[PDB]
């Protein structure tokens, strides 16, 4: 099945400092993509579901870019509760598979 | 669960009620009438206050009448 | 305002069997599909199963595959997600998530399974 | 599939110019009447795209 990894390592930005981490699938899942924050001892929070349209209560901040098999996400601002461990799952395919990970610190 | 709301014998008002290609058109005039026991003949012509695109077909109307 | 919560996951003996409960609130339980996910310590998340919204078609992950077993009961309004044959790699925190990777989608707060 | 979208698969009826049919009675293909319960010739009007 496809498998997703996310390239960039954990960035230890500072508040108010933009960040970006990449996706990146094993092939093609045309735009069906799902990214996610998810806060340690929390639930996940879907940040942008599939492309360029942002979910329902999240911030303006986040931002969903990427077509094909690159994917992408850009903070414009950073804050203490956006600190966290973020991942993006495949749905093109009917198994699921999650990205790594990246960590987000001060 | 409703579409419109609106925030605003001696007396006569016409109406004409049609329906068509999902679009309800009231025509509302009103004119004075001078006999009690039925309207005087006249001619008046109705001007459609307002065009209201409800889209459910109407079959049947019904009249509401104040009781003292 | 869509609630998920989690319930059923303890410490557990190797091959043992452990059986976890999806609460669904707020929302039709019976007309969406629910997906289940779990998240190992200091590793990515995985997805385990999905169960369709009437739950007469199911899918499983190539690692619980004919291991862990998936239900629910539209009455309960509930999704049990059976686990048999434990391993010490299948020990992780377990989410169930309905509607995953849509605008639809919500994650419930989890419970922990050790094993 | 997403059950979010039904298309009106039976109709007694075709639908005249903008008018929205939204009723889930049962469709009387059959001669037999449905009595409001799934039958043999009888089938809901919508079908959930897939």
């Amino acid at each position: 099945d496809i498998q997703m990894t996310q390239s960039p390592s954990a960035l230890s930005a500072s508040v108010g400092d933009r960040v970006t981490i990449s996706c990146r699938a094993s092939q093609n899942i045309d735009g069906f993509l799902a990214w996610y924050q998810q806060k340690p001892g929390k639930a996940p929070k879907l940040l942008i579901y599939a492309a360029s349209r942002l979910q329902s209560g999240i911030p303006s901040r986040f931002s969903g870019s990427g077509s094909g098999t690159d994917f992408t996400l850009t903070i414009s601002s950073l804050q203490p509760e956006d600190f966290a461990a973020y991942y993006c799952q495949q749905v093109y395919s009917a198994p699921l598979t999650f990205g790594g990970g990246t960590k987000v610190e001060f | 669960n409703c579409t419109f709301e609106y925030v605003s014998f001696k007396n006569l008002r016409e109406f004409v009620f049609k329906n068509i290609d999902g679009y309800f058109k009231i025509y509302s005039k009103h004119t004075p009438i001078n006999l009690v026991r039925d309207l005087p003949q006249g001619f008046s012509a109705l001007e459609p206050l307002v065009d209201l695109p409800i889209g459910i077909n109407i079959t049947r109307f019904q009249t509401l009448l104040a009781l003292h | 305002e869509v609630q998920l919560v989690e319930s059923g996951g303890g410490l557990v003996q190797p091959g043992g069997s452990l059986r976890l409960s999806c609460t669904a609130s707020g929302f039709t339980f019976s007309n969406y599909g629910f997906h289940w996910v779990r998240q190992a310590p200091g590793k990515g998340l995985e997805w385990v199963t999905i169960i369709s919204y009437d739950g007469i078609t199911k899918h499983y992950a190539d690692s619980v595959k004919d291991r862990f077993t998936v239900s629910r009961d539209n009455s309960k309004t509930m999704v049990y997600l059976q686990m048999n044959n434990l391993k010490l790699d299948d020990t992780a925190v377990y989410y169930c998530a309905r509607d995953l990777g849509t605008y639809d989608d919500s994650w419930g707060q989890g419970v922990l399974v050790t094993v | 599939g997403n059950y979010n979208y039904l298309y009106r698969l039976f109709r007694k009826s075709n639908l005249k110019p903008f008018e929205r049919d939204i009723s889930t009675e049962i469709y009387q293909a059959g001669s037999t009447p449905c009595n409001g319960v799934e039958g043999f010739n009888c089938y809901f009007p919508l079908q959930s795209y897939g």
